[PDB]
This record gives C-alpha cells, sequence and structure tokens, in this order.
C-alpha cells in the first residue's frame, strides 16, 4: 500500500507508472498472521475472510 | 521394439501420476491439518 | 435523537442512541468524516440491535478517518435507489448516485432495496427454451426464458466472456429492459461494458449497478440488492421482460461473510457466516419470474480454489433453472466455452419440452463422453491402444464431439480476432446425432474445433486435407 | 520492585510486578524453586504484557515445584550468553551456562541473543563462492559466502565426518572458527559430538550450543539465537569468517510452534505459528556477510511427510542458497564425502557467478552422471554386455569421474593415516575438463579414489 | 432441602441447591414437566460440581416443557436398575422401568449403574474357542467363550445381522443368561429383536435393555451401564455363564460426544469428547470376565464414515480378544457376511490354541488373500493376462477362497430368501486346505458363493455344469 501510494500520488499527476510487488503472497502471509493474532476466524488455508 | 517403447511410455506416465497424486495427497493432508485445527479453536473459542 | 459512534472495528461501526430512539433493522444512518481527504457521509446500515439502546451497523464506505462520539442521524428509512425509465442508459452505484452524471435520479421514485420475495402464489415454473446459438448451451444445457441461468467456474476459465456472450446473444435483440450488477469485479470490466454497451447501442436499454472490487464489504453485499431493486421495478411496475446480469454473486456471498466475521458472529464451516444459505435464499428468491412476467437472470458464480464443493457455489447451486460449469480441465484443452457438459445440467432438459430428438441426441452425447472420462484412467498410463475396439471407436468419437462442443464466440473475437458464428438448434441436432452415428469419425480431430455449423465443419476439414 | 509469581500453566508463568517496575519483552527474570529434589533457578522470559502490571514468560525449565507468590527477579536485560574467544573448546546451553564447566564464561562478555541483522546498506550487494577445497562441492554444488547450505542425509552416511571437514576446512584454510547449534539435540549425540570433536582435536576450534530434547520448548526456541550471537560477535569484533552449525532448523520452527500454542496464539495453516516466516527471517537474515567478513551456515533441514510444500520446509528454503544430499548410495560405494551430484544443488552454479567454463564443465558432469545413473537399471539387469559400444565408454567415463569426486578430507586423516587434500577451483575446473574429454578414461578406476588434484591422480596412477 | 432448575439448554440442566445439599456426582434427581401434552418427570444425572451450589446435569428425558425454577429432588443415589432372576425375559429402558408389563420389576433388588470395574488380580486370560459354524469367522477369527469379541463396520454392512446370526447360533443353546443392550438403534430393530426371541423361545432367557437413537443423549449414555449392571449381577451374584450383546457401543461415545460440549469441554481431536478414551475404558473394563465367572460378550461397533482410524473405533480396538472387520468393499462385491479377512484379527488364533493345522490354513488363506489384494490394481489396469503363471494361480486361487468366505446365513434369509447353513469347523479347515492346494481351481468361482460345506459346493457345481 505505501508503494501503491507513492505511485499513485504520480498517476494522478498525469504520470506513468509501474509498480512490482515482489512478492503479495508473502504480504498475504503477513496479514494473516496480523488477523490470527487478532484472534479473527480463518477461512480457507487459515486465510482470513 | 514397439513394446520396450509402449512399456517406456506407460513407465513415464505412470511416474507422471505418482508425482500429480502425491502433490494433491499432500495438498489434502495439509488441508485436513488445518480445517481440524479450525474446528478445535472454534470449539475452544466458543467455551471462550 | 441523534446516536454516536461508540465503537469503529473495520467497516462495521457500533451507534448509541437514546433510549426510544433506537433504529428499525436496515435502517439508513448518516455520519460524517471531516478530516480532509477522506472527508465524506458516511451511511450505515443497522444490521443488529446489541441492547443498551446500542445497533451495530455495516458502513457502505470506508471508516478511515471516522472518530468516536460523532453524531449520527437516523434517516428512517432503509437504503433506497431510483426507479423508473430513466435509470435505463446511466450507471449507479450501489445507494443509487449516479456515477456517469451526478445529481441525476435524484428526483425520480425512490424504492427501499430490502423487501420480500413474490407470494409462494405468484409464482409459475418457467420451461419455454430460450436458444442462444452456442452448440453446447442448446443441446445439453438449454437456457429458460424468464428461468434462472448460472455460470459456475474457477478463476479466469470464461465467466464473463461467456457473460458478454449472452449479453450479445440474448440483450441485444431483447425488446425489454436489461439491468447489470457488477459485484465485487474489475471496474476496468466494469467500464469496458459501459463503453460496449454504448457502442452497441444496447445501453439506451440497459441499467447498469457497481459494486465493484475496491469497496468495503458492505457495499459489495448490498449492490446486488440495489440492481434487483430495479430489475423488480421494471417486471412490477411497468410489465417488462426484463433481463438481469450478475456478474459475480460470489463476491456478494464473500462480502457478506467478511461482514459476518466483523459483526463478531460464530463462523460456520470454511470460515462462512452461519447464515449464508439464509442470505443466499433472500436474495435469489428475490430474483424470480412471476405469473406473467418475465425475469431472465444470469449469474456468474465464482468457485474458490477451482473447488465446486464449496459452500458458496454449493448452496447457490439449488437456485437455477440452468446451469453451466465451467472447468479448468476443459478450458486448459483450448475448448471454448470451457464448459463441462457432464457436470452442467438445465431442468428443461427432458423429452416433454426439447422434444425427443434433442433429449436422444443430448443423452448419447453425455454417455459418450462420460464413457471417455471413465476411461481416460487407462488412457493416462496406456493410452488408446489398450482399449477395445469399441472403446478405441467411442474415443475417437468422444474426442471429436468433446472439440464440436467448443465455438468460434462473438465475444472472442477480441482475443482472436476470429468472428464468432450462430449455429440454429435444428443444425445442432442434427450435426451432434451425425457425430455420435460416427458419420465424421474419417475427419481430423481438429476440423471440429472452434467452429459453427456442417458447413464450417466441412470448410475446415476441407482446408486440413479430409473431404466433406 | 521485584515481581511475584501469580499462575502457573506448564511452562507459561504470570508474574505481577510493582506499577513501575514491569520487565521489557524479552526480559530475562529469574526465580527460584526452593524444593529439596527440584531445588533450581528458573528463567523466565518475558513474552506478553498483560496489563495490570501482569507479563505472561515462557519458563526456560521445567516448573515442577514453583509456587505461588515466590519473588521474581528482574535482570534487566534479555537472555544475554557469553561472546569471545573463550567459548571455543566449551559446551554452552540456550542460556549461556557452560555444560561441561558449571561457572565458566561468567565474566566474559554478555551479549544479548536478540539483535537486529545487518543495515540494507551494510549488506554486500553481490554473491559470492565460498571456495571449500572439495571438488565434487566446489564444482557441482558452490557453497555461497554467507549463505546457507541445507544438509540431507540419513544415519552412516558421513555427515558427521563431512561437519568436521567443514569445520576443519574454515578453521585451516579461512582461519576462521565454528559454532555448533545443536536445536532438540539429542543428549546421547549431544555427548558423541562432543567427543567426537575432542578426539578429532576440532574442539579448540568450534563453540557447542545445546538446545536439548528434554528442555521445555523455550530453550529448544532460543538456542539458535545464542549460537547465532555468539557468531554474530566472532564476525563483527573479531573479524573472523564463521561457520555456523544449526541442527536441526526444522526442531527449531517446532519450538517456535509450541511456544505459540503454550501462549494462546491460534495456529496459522497446518498448525503452524501464525509469525512462521517472520521467525524464520529474523533468525536467517543475521546470517549474512557484511564488512568483508561473513557467518555462512549448514543446516540440517528436516521436511516433514517428505512433503517439500509444508510451511516449514518452505519457509525455511526461501533462505537456503545451496543443498547438499548425503546418500547410502554413493556411501557404499567407497566414495567420499558421499555427496549425490544429481539430488545436490547450488543457486549460484551459474554462468554470470561462477563463469562460463566452471558451468560448462559442470553440466557436462552433471550430463555423464545423469546418464549414467538411466543405464544403472540396464546394467544391473541385462548385464553390461547388452550395452552397446558407446554406453560401455560412456559407463567408463562415468565411473572414472563418479570416482574423481572422491577426496580425501581432512576429517578423513583420523581414521586412515593420510592427510587432506585442498584442490584450488582452477585445478578442480581443468581436471575435470579433461575427465570428461576422456583423457584419463585408460587409466585405473581405483586410480581416482580419494585423491586431490591432478598430481595426486598422476602419483597414484603411477604406483599402479 | 430441594434445588431448582436455573438454566436450561437441550438436555443440559443447571440446577441449584442449598448450601450443604449439593448432591453427589452421578447422582439421580427428579424434576416435574407439567404441561399437559409433555408432562413427565425428568431423571437428571448429576455431571458436574460447577460450585456456587450449582450442579450441571444430563436430562435422561427431553426437557421440552421444563420451566426455570422447578423444584429439583435428589434421591441420594445414582441411576439404580433392577437385578435378579425376574428381569430375564423382560424388555426395560436405560432407567429400569419395564416396558412390556409397566411396574414390573419395582420390588426386585436394585443395583446402581455406576460400578468399579474387576480388580485386576481377579482377571484371567480366556483361551478357549467359541464355535460358531460361520467359515470365515471360525477360521480367520475365531471367538473366545469368556472373552470380548466386537464385529466392526460402516453403516449397513451387515453388523446387525451377523449379531442376531451369533444370537441364533450362540444363545439359542446357551446353559446361562443372555442380556441384550440396543444402544441407539433402531426401535423397529429392537422390536423385531424382541418378537424374533419370543418366536424362537430364547427370549425367557434374555433381558433386553433398549435405549433407541430417538432418546435424549443421556439415556443413550446409561443404557449400556444399565444392561451391564444387569449382566454383572448375573456374573457376580448368580455365577452362571452370561451373554452380553451390545448393538451399538459406538452409540455411548457419541452421545457423550454430543452432551460434552455443552458440559463446557474443550473439544478434542475430530470433534470428540477430551475423555473418550477414559469413559470408554470404564464402560468397556467393567464388561469382562473374571477367574470362575465367564461374561461372553459381543459388541457391533459402528466405523465412522468407513474410517477405521476414527478415534472412536481405534479406542475401541484395545478392549477386544476378537475383532471381525466388516468392510464396504466386500459388501458391495455382494460378498456376506462382508468380513475383511486381512484387517480382522483374534487373539487365540495361534498353533497352541487352535492347533497346527488351523493356523496354517488360516496363514495360507491370508497369504493368498493379501497377494490378490497386490494384485489386484495390476489386473484392473494391465488385466490378468500379463500376469506370472504362478499369479495367475494364485489369483483364481484367491478368487475362489474370497468366494468360499461368504456364507448363506441363518439370519440373511429375510433378505434372500435361501436357507441359511452351519458349517463345522473340522469341514472349514479341510475345505480351506484344499482350496488353498488348488483341489477346487477346476470349478467356476461361482459355485463357490453363498454356499455352505463341501456337499453344498458339489451340489452347487453340478448345478452350475460341473463336477466336484
Ligand atoms: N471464448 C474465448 N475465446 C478465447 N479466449 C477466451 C475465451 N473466454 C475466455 N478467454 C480468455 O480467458 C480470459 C479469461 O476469461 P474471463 O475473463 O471471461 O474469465 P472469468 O472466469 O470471468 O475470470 P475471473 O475469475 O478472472 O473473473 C479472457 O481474458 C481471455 O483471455
Ligand atoms: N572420508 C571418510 N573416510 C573414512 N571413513 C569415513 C569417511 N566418512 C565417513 N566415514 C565413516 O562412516 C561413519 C559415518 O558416521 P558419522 O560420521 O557419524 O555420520 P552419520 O551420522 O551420517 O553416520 C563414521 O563412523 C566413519 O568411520
Ligand atoms: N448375510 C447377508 N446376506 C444378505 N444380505 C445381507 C447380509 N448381511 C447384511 N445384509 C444386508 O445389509 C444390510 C445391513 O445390515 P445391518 O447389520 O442391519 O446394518 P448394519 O451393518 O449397519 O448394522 C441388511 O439390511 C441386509 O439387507
Ligand atoms: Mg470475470
Ligand atoms: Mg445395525
Amino acid at each position: 500500500y505505501t508503494g501503491s501510494a507513492i505511485g499513485q500520488h504520480w498517476m494522478y499527476n498525469g504520470k506513468h507508472v509501474l509498480i512490482v510487488f515482489d512478492d503479495l503472497s508473502k504480504q498475504a502471509d503477513a496479514y494473516r498472521a496480523i488477523s490470527l493474532l487478532l484472534r479473527r476466524p480463518p477461512g480457507r488455508e487459515a486465510f482470513p475472510g | 521394439a514397439s513394446r520396450r517403447r509402449a512399456m517406456k511410455s506407460a513407465t513415464d506416465n505412470a511416474d507422471d501420476l505418482i508425482k500429480a497424486l502425491t502433490l494433491a495427497a499432500n495438498r489434502e493432508r495439509q488441508a485436513q491439518i488445518t480445517q481440524e485445527i479450525s474446528e478445535i479453536v472454534g470449539g475452544a473459542n466458543a467455551l471462550a | 435523537t441523534a446516536g454516536r459512534v461508540v465503537r469503529i472495528t473495520g467497516p462495521v461501526v457500533d451507534v448509541e442512541f437514546p433510549r426510544g430512539s433506537v433504529p428499525e433493522l436496515f435502517n439508513a444512518l448518516h455520519a460524517e468524516i471531516t478530516f480532509g481527504a477522506l472527508a465524506k457521509t458516511l451511511t450505515l446500515e443497522v444490521a443488529q440491535h446489541l441492547g443498551d439502546s446500542l445497533v451495530r451497523c455495516i458502513s457502505m464506505q470506508p471508516t478511515d478517518g471516522l472518530v468516536r462520539g460523532v453524531e449520527v442521524t437516523d434517516t428512517g428509512a432503509s437504503i433506497s435507489v431510483p426507479v423508473g425509465d430513466g435509470v435505463k442508459g446511466h450507471v449507479f452505484n450501489a445507494l443509487g448516485d449516479c456515477l456517469d452524471d451526478p445529481g441525476y435520479g435524484k428526483d425520480f421514485e425512490h424504492w427501499s432495496i430490502h423487501r420480500k420475495p413474490p407470494a409462494f402464489s405468484d409464482l409459475e415454473p418457467r420451461t419455454e427454451m430460450l436458444e442462444t446459438g452456442l452448440k453446447v448451451v442448446d443441446l445439453l444445457t438449454p437456457y429458460v426464458r424468464g428461468g434462472k441461468i448460472a455460470l459456475f467456474g474457477g478463476a479466469g476459465v470464461g465467466k464473463t466472456v461467456l457473460i458478454q456472450e449472452m449479453i450479445n446473444r440474448i440483450a441485444r435483440n431483447f425488446g425489454g429492459t436489461s439491468v447489470f450488477a457488477g459485484v465485487g469485479e474489475r471496474t476496468r470490466e466494469g467500464n469496458d461494458l459501459w463503453v460496449e454497451l454504448a457502442d452497441a447501442n444496447v445501453l439506451k436499454d440497459t441499467a447498469l449497478v457497481f459494486g465493484q472490487m475496491d469497496e468495503p464489504p458492505g457495499t459489495r453485499m448490498r449492490v446486488a440488492l440495489s440492481a434487483l431493486t430495479m430489475a423488480e421495478f421494471f417486471r412490477d411496475e411497468q410489465g417488462q421482460d426484463v433481463l438481469l446480469f450478475i456478474d459475480n454473486i460470489f463476491r456478494f456471498t464473500q462480502a457478506g461473510s467478511e461482514v459476518s466475521t466483523l459483526l463478531g458472529r460464530m463462523p460456520s464451516a470454511v470460515g462462512y457466516q452461519p447464515t449464508l444459505a439464509d442470505e443466499m435464499g433472500e436474495l435469489q428468491e428475490r430474483i424470480t419470474s412471476t405469473r406473467g412476467r418475465s425475469i431472465t437472470s444470469m449469474q456468474a458464480v465464482y468457485v474458490p480454489a477451482d473447488d465446486y464443493t464449496d459452500p458458496a457455489p454449493a448452496t447457490t447451486f439449488a437456485h437455477l433453472d440452468a446451469t453451466t460449469e465451467l472447468s479448468r480441465a476443459v478450458f486448459s484443452k483450448g475448448i471454448f466455452p470451457a464448459v463441462d457438459p457432464l457436470a452442467s445440467s438445465s431442468t428443461i432438459l427432458d423429452p416433454a419440452i426439447v422434444g425427443d430428438e434433442h433429449y436422444r441426441v443430448a443423452q448419447e452425447v453425455i454417455r459418450i463422453l462420460q464413457r471417455y472420462k471413465d476411461l481416460q484412467d487407462i488412457i493416462a498410463i496406456l493410452g488408446i491402444d489398450e482399449l477395445s475396439e469399441e472403446d478405441k471407436q467411442l474415443v475417437n468419437r468422444a474426442r471429436r464431439i468433446e472439440r464440436f462442443l467448443s465455438q468460434n464466440m462473438m465475444a472472442a473475437e477480441q482475443f482472436t480476432g476470429q468472428p464468432g458464428s450462430t449455429v440454429p438448434l435444428k443444425e445442432t441436432i442434427e450435426a451432434f446425432d451425425k457425430l455420435t452415428k460416427g458419420e465424421f469419425d474419417h475427419l481430423p480431430e481438429q476440423a471440429f474445433f472452434l467452429i459453427g455449423g456442417l458447413d464450417d465443419l466441412a470448410k475446415k476439414a476441407e482446408s486440413l486435407g479430409a473431404k466433406l
């Protein structure tokens, strides 16, 4: 989201941006860790809904 | 000669099938562990 | 009488009201976010009465920037959307606000998005075939005019391309009204649909409602109700034949699951909300055709992780007249549409409705394909060579049949540049009867791939060398 | 300012401190079990701040005999292990206590075991090769300096001899030191390793840190960090190359999972701790090259259900730079080290890193060995004579190549009087290039057994 | 000095008592439901002391109509059932009430159903064969007189039919007393068994105790204890051999699991109660023969979803001297009784007890069947013609052996119309010795299906066009 905001600032100013997320699997794992540490009931593969 | 070629092909196909079935079985094993933990933790949370 | 925010947990807000002023369930409350970039007016929908004059509500917009204790005002009524002929040709969001022309429809009659389904006495089964021109659908899963059609499938199997194909085939030459509900899908897909409908001159007949992915779960679970409200107005007030397209209803179910998790409800199997079937039943039962009033509804249903056993599609299955299941296995072979002929079904594929010849040909095709599926296990290891002569003949027939069920679709021209084809139902029945009999076994397999009727088969076979 | 035990639930202990004296997270607290039979000093590690001046800690020792209300003393710092050259040649536990000499090192400099990895700007941006001097490793599976090497092998395959050889080579060739981290170490095996290293005379160059199987999960979790801290001191303060051995890293992951379960955390997929990736990253990122010095790690990895997609091995392999598989099949042939040249692999066997000639020679060797493995079945059942002439030529060449991958190791000198050999990388490359061309196919097979470079090959050829 | 209902939730009831009047654990308490339609007297078994003078109890009857704050009376003792020779020839429920003659047995001696098992020093291994006349059971899973026998299987594999068969074969000519415990099974089956025993004249020697699957969980938990209490009285007081039949013992565990979560216990693996093994151990260790006092117990153990790894059957396995495991695969192959010869076991199947000949023949049969099981997949894919000649011979022998292990049972006539048969042990051993040597290889396999001894084999082979 930080990278996306940095890119969006340019994009909304008429610039062209290329953003690479290397990688979103680890972001999903981190978000699952945060959700579980908040005791949110998990779903498929222990991920939050 | 044709039998040798066909049996080599069949052995290769059986190896590929074994690999795919092992991958699917491991996915199922992990999913079963995850679902069992989900049910156990849901019960524990309900009794919390 | 105005309430105050007490708890904020994501898109779920707890609001305390003075005694004797607690809003009714589903009422629309309004709060204010004043922080500069995120300043807006939150619309909350009362979901639960928590006791002690506290209500739990689902925010239709992100709650970023909301502060505890801010004033909350009760509108006295649930969310309402504009209805009438004026909604046609315009794009709306879940709240009824026009997007292509802000402020439009504010003077229209406004209908609450929550209402009961038609009374059981008014329901009448629909058995009229809706010819499409697609060989696979027409032969094996005939659609029902005024019935409910669903397209199931995993990620990237052709649900949206098939929805576009059916919009092209059915909505273009349609004398009634059309309503499209984008539910938790790509925003750029909504833009593309808007532009394409404008180009085809179909927009003037169509009302578009969008609750796309980048929305809070409340909006994603209420946009379908808003679009259904417009469709219900067209059905019940104007006596119009109505076409309802929803992409994707699984996103409505998924948003419901997220909301339920936020509301603190105990999860059901696979983490889904306990009220999955109840919510789906309410929504789907509202999507129906009553006596003398026709709604032809077509819903794309996403299947998570290609798991057709998942509770969401499993519960969706029961609400449909025609079910077209798209299979990743079929998709991998290049067959388009990637329909699973054995898994798909239709309620009107019986001799009493489609006739004896159509039914017999369809049953023979299904039998051949099922036998091929059964033989797949042996074929994977040893190939077709160890099979009996009957089985070898059946396997060749089945491969040709499965290739011939594919078709060059009108909506596929964008991806291949090949214009699509329409096949009359009679020609489809005749061609598949000939194929099951064995009159094309000499032609090469590829001659049956991505073509229309028998003329196209003859041309392609001649091009490949075989004579026909 | 001292706390008191409020709740005891197995290795989980709740401690209440005065209002303004709550310890920091991961602080080490001390409590006393005074019962005569089980008398001891418990070290608790502050895991959570529960609020109202309560903290939740994991006991490093069994809590049997602990009483509610006993005084708990805050040490003011997390678990700290002794550092310096004095830790070499001695056996420690996860808490820094010396097992072979209680009280030893209590006066050394003590470093907290929780440390951040090197600053992003201080990391070496270019991968480097760790020239071990072993032909098989250098040619086929080169080790990354400051990298991570997985080790696979059952019993009786030479794994201990391989570890001793690596200790010897880091101490002698690189002038470095070694830290062994026995995670979930079997006490019998820990004692055996201690005695073996003492006999081989490499104990003086090694620091052993044992978190034993019969200890609560906390020590098994923290022993790896303890050993890593000793290695980090050797790298950063002494400016030495360090070789860190972890055995078994999966047991570190499983101890983390057990601790997470004990603290009431909701398990993630397949029951592992939610922070599995975070813990593995925190451990592994500290093993790198920085400021010209490096810690290279060789870690034994256990794969549950032989399922490489399992979260534990999947997370572990996100950090591994090389894999060395030890096979009983190679060992039975007498080829030492018993590294399976086809199962083993390295991520830097790439022309952009090792050079084009190295990659070409390695690929040729791998191709010859793979074809030999394919023809093995025909040889075994139909007989060698059944093969064509080209097949026989390739079988001879592959046999010579596979016997040449054997080497006379330094650790093997304790078994056979002959000392070890160190083959420079260029010599290995040119020798295997010549061998693949068939320029030594006429020599006897035994001439390629347990030797160094080409000079040793010629010397043994004249001896036959 | 009486309690009052405080909380009601399904079959679990919380009751508050005055100081010093808290009933002991397992005490039976009485409460009144006064609603006319559902008027009754609830019996509640104290399950937990919750503190603050509260006790959690399991209702033995449905709690519909129960009101908070109604008086609860403590009887001062556990549930007790009548004991004596008078219980023979009568049907009772879990509470000791006589169903076929209400009021009967109220003056008999009453024994509490909660009891400690026999002391370890009083236990004595049993190694005496109990011949049944069933080929598969007599050969591969020999039963033990005075030992513990179980019939494992999934739903509808023949557990109840085999239980009735063993009642026909063992109980009909039994000198001592029989006790049947219907535990959470079909009421229709209970009535059928009652009528069948009455017609066979075995009822006069049998005590029937029924708690059916329609009963609340408490009754299904305690009916096994009641029947076992009657059997224990017969064993210890009257000092006569006792036949004990339980069908289905798994229902005890299932009811325990049903009430576990409502009792506040955190669930164990696979949704079972944490105390599964301990409760099952208590109940099973009560079911045993002591030194000089014989109880031959036969139990039907339901295997959930055919999963023999399920914790319930897995824990039950340790409590049996002999286990006959019924397989769904064998059932679907049409082989009856559907005994899995490779999975079943008996502790007395060793040369010392059954003799060298019996043991050798059984081991040879098991070896042949194991090899056939190994070769089944190869036969399915590549066909039998690709097997070695010796393997072809073994496959033919194994098919004949597996067919011959099937048998027409006395209790199976109602399903096939064929009268049952009995085979002496010597004839069974001789026939399977001949089969394992290939002496009947020339006969068609169909000649070996659902017959008795070698005379039946010869007659059927002659009827099929072959000579034995
Ligand atoms: N009939 C077709 N002919 C050719 N290509 C096709 C056809 N249908 C789909 N495709 C290809 O497959 C892609 C995915 O199709 P589509 O977007 O309709 O799938 P979907 O099931 O709606 O996917 P998602 O789950 O991503 O929403 C299309 O972009 C196009 O690349
Ligand atoms: N290079 C070598 N030269 C001579 N003997 C060896 C060599 N490598 C291994 N061995 C022998 O093989 C055995 C391997 O045991 P060990 O070193 O404990 O490894 P592992 O734990 O795999 O068994 C040792 O006892 C050693 O004597
Ligand atoms: N020996 C047999 N011969 C023919 N049919 C049988 C035999 N045993 C069982 N069956 C069939 O299988 C069904 C299941 O038997 P039963 O024991 O009543 O169920 P369960 O195995 O669940 O206890 C019976 O109703 C009967 O139709
Ligand atoms: Mg789509
Ligand atoms: Mg039954």
